[PDB]
């Protein structure tokens, strides 16, 4: 009924890692958008969408505005069962 | 001459072939050989 | 450069080597135009090296005394090549003799079983095994030979291998703790090994979790083999702005022509392929065992399941022709054939094109095992186009 | 505004021209801080007078040298090293128009210059040489005994080479090197078979000895 | 150049620094006639060309922004970096809204520091204000010296005092001749494995190794020439291998930051450097006529005191980044150079690399240390163990006897203004 | 190449000359490939009067 | 004299607008081998 | 810097133009993956860049009646973005504004051509807009006129 | 077709027909390296405000190996991704026909747009638009006149005058 967090956690993981403008050696598990991977505001709805396109699921204006962190697309993809 | 042994180089896959297909008719003739005696 | 440059400026182990390269030289489909006198040495020396193999185990006879993935790899060997091994160490062509060579390789994994229930029983940690060991483990555990119709046997131990083998497929595609080079999750041998034990865990493993586990597993393994392949058959710059500007597209409509399906560069030349001599055929099995594991699963699971089949698909399609096994290719058009039975929107018609394509690309008068073509002949026969 | 523009664009190509005219078809050379033998204008009578022999199987002959030097003996060996490249590094790559020669000055308190020699052979390690000169022997004979430490090496990495058969093949096919230089050709001759009038040219083709005109027998008939 | 070494795991910043219009390039001849000194390092850092304009793009994250801004002698120029550095900051601060923050005790004993600090401030801005009145002088000029001196140019007017202290031309780049990388990556592992039987680690890691190389300004890469390292970059390197290869917990970041400070101390001493030393070619076994193996002792001790001097800016420099809430107040007003690099290591983090670094000025100033001879000293080694290990457990086991020590030791190490 | 008139002289630059084949070219058997598992092969022969 | 653009000139007279500023901002996968061990 | 109001609008504004560039690369056929989406970020960053210099020089009760003036001029942006938005939603449909992207995606020629193809599709949508409409207006004047002749 | 940078200077002449033409297709051929005359001329263009199309002709000269190294030099030109083209061949109209193809649409937009300003204008009673659209709908059979004669004779000079520049 709802995706386990490994699986959300190695699509999330593929996406930002396959990034334009994110590096591989820089991403981790436990990281941020904006200090850890050093994105603008402009490049977090971009890896944000990108994330909206494995996972089929719509997100609106105001969840997809608190999604700064890694950990922070893996709950809200776990928790919504509409992910595929 | 390099360009004399570039030459034989086309024509030294179809030389292999005739004897590849003689060699395995000789182990397959053999294989009968003991099928029957 | 310069610049720049000056700047800068008998083991196990062998055994296993040689014995995996006799395989894959004997059971490669690249290599079936080899003499028959070349198969027959290639042949007798693969199974002189299982049997210098099974003795070096069956001598051994003690985990901790080797190794304990030497152990797995090699037992993981000897169980794909047991007819070969049983032909070679029961020596002669009897009844007596082939149930005097079951009955020592039984007792051989008795070693080998004795210990997973220690581990089992132990509780031991997943750190103790990699991933491919503990799907060696698993493979040697569910494998039918136990129960062939004298081994210890237990279902707590078999359901506790299961689980530790997911739980290290989880920490190795979550890790992904390389620096620059991109590797793949598990060889391609290996995921069929756990796709096989999967489906012989069918009754078992129904879990929607696992099933997509596997599924992603494959799929990285097939995009790696299709990256590989594109890399390998790439457009060229004078090509690349008129492929960014028009897009291989065509003068006149209805010429008729026949679509392109992927964009490539011109005829070159012969560009030797770089994937493995049964990394096309081993991914085309795993599909076909993840696909009959999947006949039966939630409709999130099997979009998963189907993206995953388009992805190897595709990799079929770029893959050459030698290397393509009619066999197993019959046998996953078919299963996608049946798959494609049901309607399906946006996607049917290039599924279809896909799968007409690699069936026409192939020899089916070549086909071993005729089940297979009288499935296609049917499957053909009921295949309704897109609407 | 565009008068002006236009009238820039003119001056521009006036310099330009003024500087370039007679080398516009000639490669430009780097724009390094040592490498102000490169962008001047050679005559041919220097050039004449300076020829250089090196091993043929030398490819690359780098002259590394520091700006600024805090001892006496550090200072004259970079004096030294300047005046051998601005001296005989033109004249080598002039002469054996297979070697590329290039000379640098790193901003830096170093007290030994250096010169890096590379073979043709890729599977051999560059050579480096130091700037040494006596205290006694004065500049212009240290620069001769750099240069004859130079042509030493060449010829000892030369010697040293692997295979010289694909040594050989590679000078073969390896293009020319000094097609950035800018020589003045005074009086000598515009052409090669200007400058070489004087001696019997006997090295010709006769696919381009052959004229290509029509009715060339009537037009080499008019000309003889 | 407020903390040598200091350095935090943070991704990439590049900015454009304008370089001219062809083909008047202004800029890009004043940077010329003089980034001589850190000529290696421009000539290395890329060049992107727009259609009419000339660009180069610097990582703000790397040393390219603090090297640009000390050896820049153009006022708009480090102007326009300054003001950049600020908002980024405070973009990044605004947009992670959460920073690691220190405890309240050990903010409040550092927070008393800068009311003695305060008195040594005006009297080093004074120093700062004169040389920039100075620069008709053919070695450094400018090109407005009567102007009312600004905050950016700390960096530079820094950097024109210590040359004046040292009273010795082009100290760094005549150390730079004599200090090769490998050489002193390798003298520092011998001293490291003096100082630690097993408590050091066999080599540092490939992340650290590349921090070391965006912190580190290259050398030329000719095939003959070898990395070459400023003395402000060993101290630098010295000071960033402690900190990285003690075996301390990374929860127990104070002694980590004790061990690179002890080992940047260990670097900035004069006799320990002249004596780890080599001429490069030397070490390159090219010429042996001019071994001259040792470093000149004036050179040394001038270049040295370089570094020793302007403890007060330093200081500031450091309280400013000790607290986020201070730093959106202390940014554009008081005296502070912003470094990307000191971004990542936040409040916990720089106000204990703030108390190990009183600590251990204040324990070289006691035992003397900087001039005596022979670090090497199997005595003083065990002095310097003790020592670290008692710190150590003393700021783990009670905080409160820690903090008096900081300030009795800051009393020490930066004393009142006298007449 | 072969020249497409005898008027116009050698020396000509813009002469004209057309190819002629000498060789279509060079032909070998197509040999398929034999299965490993299936050597045998059955065939019907016709003879019209040979031995 | 070396290079003139590294040799150092004074500025006796400069305009306070001469100076110049502009702002433009910046716009593989392999096999894993296993060896038992 | 710049406030969270404005930040979260442009940044809603990013997003819907994304979502509006990777749907239309969807219908009409953009031979190119990336496509419209690197061009679009680019020149969004360059005018974000631009008004933010502009900000830091405005903001040298004067400051307090200038912000918002600020914060209308970038609700007018916002709202020409959203406009564009519904202009690439519609172009699909169009063959010119097809070859408009398409040329846009390939990023060919000069920052001159790039621009003249970038400032004339709104100026062409409207044109198609008002095309129709005199179209429209002239038929029906002819029919009225030859319904008119047509009773004498 | 205007002609080559002579001196690398185009004429007088050129420099006008050039300013008239809506875009220019800047054809550039391989087996010359990029010339100072080209960079100037690029400048000026790029000076002038107008687009232009990098257009690298002669392509069937290149080799298989050497086609990255041309294109990347080409593309780094200020001018972005340079198209391929052989004459000889006849390479490359279908790729310059989708470049030209948006200028098309953009000149037929803008000639309908002044065409109902001029409409408006001359409804409002000007003469100057009423003579336009006069000689726009005389739709008339154009009179061809040849001015032939010796060389040296002034006909050149002669249309000039005629022109008026
Ligand atoms: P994040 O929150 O860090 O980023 C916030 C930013 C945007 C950086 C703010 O600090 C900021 O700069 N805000 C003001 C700038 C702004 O709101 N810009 C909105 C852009 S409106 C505009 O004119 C852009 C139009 C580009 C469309 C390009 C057309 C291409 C189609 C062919
Ligand atoms: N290989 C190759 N040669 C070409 C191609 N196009 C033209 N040429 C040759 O280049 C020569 C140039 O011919 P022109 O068309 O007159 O060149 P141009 O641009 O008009 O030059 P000017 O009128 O002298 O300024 C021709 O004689 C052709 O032989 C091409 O596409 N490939």
């Amino acid at each position: 009924y709802l995706l386990n967090k490994d699986d959300v956690l190695t699509r999330v993981l593929e996406v930002v890692k396959n990034f334009e403008k994110v590096d591989a050696s820089k991403v981790t598990p436990q990281s941020h958008f904006v200090n850890d991977l050093g994105l603008n505001s402009l490049d977090v709805v971009e890896v944000v969408f990108a994330i909206e396109q494995e996972f089929i699921l719509d997100i609106p204006d105001h969840d997809a505005e608190k999604i700064q962190s890694i950990t922070d697309a893996v709950e809200y993809i776990s928790q919504n069962p509409m992910a595929k | 001459r390099m360009k004399e042994a570039e030459e034989e180089a086309r024509y030294m896959q179809f030389r292999k072939l005739q004897d590849t297909f003689w060699s395995n008719r000789k182990v397959l003739v053999n294989r009968v050989k003991s099928m029957y005696n | 450069l310069e610049e720049k440059q000056s700047a800068s400026a008998p083991p196990l182990q062998e055994l296993v080597d040689e014995v995996q390269s006799l395989h894959v030289l004997l059971s490669s489909p690249r290599y079936e135009d080899t003499p028959l006198a070349t198969v027959e040495r290639l042949q007798c020396a693969y199974s002189e090296a299982l049997r210098c193999v099974f003795d070096r185990v069956r001598n051994a006879s003690v985990g901790k005394t080797m190794s304990c993935n030497a152990l797995l790899f090699s037992w993981s060997l000897l169980l794909q090549g047991v007819p070969a091994l049983l032909e070679s160490l029961a020596e002669k062509r009897t009844e007596e003799c082939l149930v005097r060579a079951l009955s020592t390789v039984h007792e051989a994994l008795n070693i080998v079983l004795q210990e997973f229930n220690r581990i089992t029983h132990s509780k031991e940690r997943v750190e103790l095994l990699p991933l491919e060991g503990w799907i060696e483990s698993l493979d040697v555990v569910t494998h039918p030979l136990t129960n062939k119709d004298q081994c210890k046997l237990d279902s707590a131990t078999v359901e506790f291998v299961h689980s530790r083998a997911i739980q290290a497929a989880a920490i190795r595609m979550i890790e992904n703790d390389q620096s620059d080079v991109e590797t793949e999750p598990l060889d391609p041998y290996h995921l069929y090994i756990l796709l096989r034990c999967m489906v012989r865990l069918a009754e078992k493993g129904v879990n929607d979790s696992h099933i997509h586990r596997a599924a992603l597993l494959t799929g990285m393994v097939g995009e790696r083999i299709f990256s590989s392949l594109e890399r390998t058959v790439a457009p060229p710059r004078r090509y690349s702005l008129r492929h960014a500007l028009l897009g291989k597209q065509l003068r006149d409509a209805s010429k008729p022509h026949a679509i392109p399906l992927d964009v490539c560069a011109p005829p070159g030349g012969v560009k030797k392929p770089p994937t493995a001599a049964d990394d096309v055929l081993l991914l085309t099995r795993a599909c076909t065992l993840l696909m009959k594991v999947a006949t039966n699963v939630l409709p999130q699971t099997k979009f998963k399941v189907l993206e995953t089949v388009d992805t190897v698909l595709k990799t079929l399609s770029y893959a050459p022709n030698y290397d393509l096994s009619t066999a197993d290719t019959v046998i996953f058009s078919n299963m996608v054939l049946e798959e494609l039975h049901h309607v399906d929107e946006a996607s049917a018609t290039d599924r279809h094109l896909r799968v007409l394509l690699l069936l026409s690309r192939l020899r089916l008068s070549m086909c071993a095992d005729r089940s297979a073509l009288s499935h296609l002949f049917s499957c053909l026969c009921n295949l309704l186009p897109p609407h | 505004a565009q008068y002006k523009f236009i009238r820039r664009w003119e001056l521009q190509m006036r310099d330009e021209w003024d500087q370039l005219e007679p080398f516009k078809g000639l490669p430009k050379p780097k724009r390094q801080f040592g490498n102000e033998a490169a962008e001047v204008i050679w005559p041919y009578a220097l050039l004449l007078e300076r020829v250089v022999k090196v091993h043929p199987f030398t490819k690359s002959i780098y002259v590394y040298y520091a700006q600024r030097q805090s001892t006496a003996r550090g200072k004259l060996a970079a004096e030294i090293a300047r005046s051998f490249a601005r001296e005989f590094l033109i004249p080598i790559t002039f002469h054996n128009s297979q070697v590329y020669t290039e000379a640098e000055m790193l901003l830096e308190y170093s007290e030994t210059p250096w010169v890096v020699l590379h073979s043709l052979d890729n599977g051999q390690k560059p050579r480096i040489l130091p700037v040494a000169p006596v205290e006694g022997t004065p500049a212009h004979t240290a620069v001769e005994q750099l240069l004859a430490e130079v042509v030493q090496g060449c010829e000892a990495l030369g010697a040293s080479v692997a295979d010289p058969v694909t040594a050989t093949r590679v000078l073969n096919e390896r293009p020319l090197q000094n097609q950035y230089v800018r020589v003045d050709y005074q009086w000598f001759g515009d052409t090669p078979d200007e400058r070489a009038s004087h001696l019997v040219r006997w090295e010709f083709e006769p696919e381009q000895i052959e004229p290509k005109i029509r009715h060339r027998t009537r037009h080499v008939l008019d000309w003889l | 150049p407020i903390c040598p070494g200091l350095c935090g795991e943070l991704a990439a910043v590049p900015f454009r620094v304008f370089l001219g219009t062809l083909p008047t390039l202004a800029v890009e001849e004043r940077f010329l006639r003089q980034l001589q000194p850190v000529f290696a390092w421009y000539s290395s850092r890329k060049r992107v060309k727009e259609q009419a304009n000339e660009f180069i793009e610097i990582d703000l994250a790397s040393c390219d922004a603090e090297l640009l801004l000390r050896y820049s002698h153009i006022y708009y120029v480090r102007r326009q970096l300054f003001d950049e550095l600020i908002e980024r900051q405070m973009t990044l601060l605004d947009s992670g809204k959460a920073p690691k923050m220190a405890e309240p005790s050990l903010l409040q004993c550092l927070a008393g520091c800068n009311m003695t600090i305060a008195d040594r401030l005006q009297l080093e801005i004074r120093q700062l204000g004169a040389a920039k009145r100075a620069a008709s002088v053919p070695g450094r000029r400018e090109l407005d010296p009567v102007a009312r001196l600004e905050v950016y140019d700390y960096a530079c007017m820094m950097r024109l005092v210590e040359e004046d202290a040292g009273a010795v031309g082009d100290a760094e780049m005549k150390a730079r001749a004599y200090l090769p990388r490998e050489v002193i990556e390798s003298k520092l592992g011998h001293l490291t494995q003096l100082l630690l039987g097993s408590d050091a680690r066999a080599a540092l890691d490939k992340k650290d190794v590349k921090l070391l190389n965006r912190m580190i300004p290259p050398d030329y890469t000719r095939v003959g020439c070898v990395e070459k390292l400023r003395p402000f970059d060993v101290t630098a390197y010295f000071r960033f291998y402690g900190e990285r290869i003690n075996n301390v917990k990374v929860e127990n970041y104070f002694k980590r930051a004790l061990w690179g400070h002890v080992y940047r101390r260990f670097a900035t001493t004069p006799s320990f450097l002249s004596g780890v030393s080599t001429y490069w070619a030397r070490h390159s076994g090219l010429d042996a006529s001019f071994t001259t193996t040792t470093m000149p002792q004036e050179v040394a001790v001038a270049v040295c005191d370089q570094q020793i001097q302007f403890p007060a800016i330093k200081f500031r420099a450091q309280y400013v980044y000790t607290s986020p809430e201070t730093a959106r107040q202390l940014w554009r007003t008081d005296a502070a150079v912003p470094l990307m690099r000191l971004f990542p290591l936040m409040g916990s983090r720089t106000a204990e690399d703030l108390a190990a670094g009183v600590l251990t000025d204040a324990f070289w100033m006691h035992l003397g240390l900087s001039e005596e001879e022979n670090l090497l000293q199997d005595s003083l080694l065990l002095k310097v163990r003790r020592f670290v290990d008692e710190v150590g457990d003393m700021y783990e086991t009670n905080i409160d006897s820690v903090l008096k020590r900081v300030d009795d030791n800051f009393k020490q190490v930066v004393p009142q203004l006298k007449a | 190449l072969i020249e497409d008139d005898a008027r116009t002289p050698f020396s000509d630059p813009s002469k004209s000359f057309s190819p002629r084949v000498q060789s279509y070219g060079e032909y070998v058997r197509l040999t398929g490939k034999l299965p490993r598992d299936l050597p045998v092969l059955r065939f019907v022969l016709y003879r019209d009067s040979y031995s | 004299d070396g290079p003139p653009e590294l040799l150092d000139r004074p500025e006796d007279g400069w305009d306070g607008s001469e100076e110049i500023a502009l702002s433009s901002v910046a716009g593989x996968x392999x096999x894993x081998x296993x060896x038992x061990x | 810097s710049v406030p969270s109001a404005i930040r979260i609008d442009t940044r809603v504004a990013y997003r819907r133009l994304i979502k509006v560039a990777d749907q239309v690369t969807r219908d009409c056929p953009l031979y190119q993956t990336e496509g419209l989406r690197q061009y679009v970020g680019r020149r969004f960053l360059e005018r974000a860049e631009r008004n933010r210099q502009q900000y830091r020089h405005l903001l040298h009760q004067k400051q307090r009646v200038l912000t918002a003036q600020y914060g209308k001029f970038i609700a007018k942006e916002l709202q020409q973005v959203h406009g564009l938005a519904e202009l690439l939603l519609r172009a699909p449909g169009n063959t010119a504004l097809t070859s408009m992207l398409q040329v846009l995606s390939a990023g060919v020629g000069n920052v001159h051509y790039q621009q003249t193809v970038e400032r004339n599709y709104v100026r062409y949508c409207q044109f198609e807009e008002k095309k129709l409409d005199r179209d429209e207006v002239e038929e029906e004047a002819t029919s009225d006129r030859q319904n008119r002749i047509m009773q004498h | 077709d205007t002609p080559g940078m002579v001196q690398g200077r185009m004429v007088e002449e050129a420099f006008r027909t050039v300013e008239t033409a809506d875009a220019a297709i800047f054809v550039t051929a391989v087996d010359e390296d990029i010339m100072p005359e080209e960079l100037s001329l690029m400048q000026y263009l790029h000076l002038k405000h107008m687009p232009v199309v990098l257009l690298a002709n002669k392509m069937d000269l290149i080799q298989e190996e050497e086609e990255e190294a041309v294109l990347d030099r080409y593309n780094s030109l200020g001018f972005g991704n340079a198209i391929p083209f052989s004459a000889r061949r006849k390479s490359g109209l279908e790729m310059l026909a989708a470049v030209l193809e948006p200028l098309y649409h953009i000149h037929a937009m803008h000639k309908v747009e002044n065409d109902w300003d001029i409409e408006d204008l001359a409804m409002q009673g000007d003469e100057s638009a009423m003579e336009e659209i006069r000689e726009r709908n005389c739709s008339d059979r154009f009179i061809r006149i040849a001015i032939v004669g010796r060389t040296n004779s002034g006909k050149s000079s002669l249309v000039n005058r005629l022109v008026g520049f």
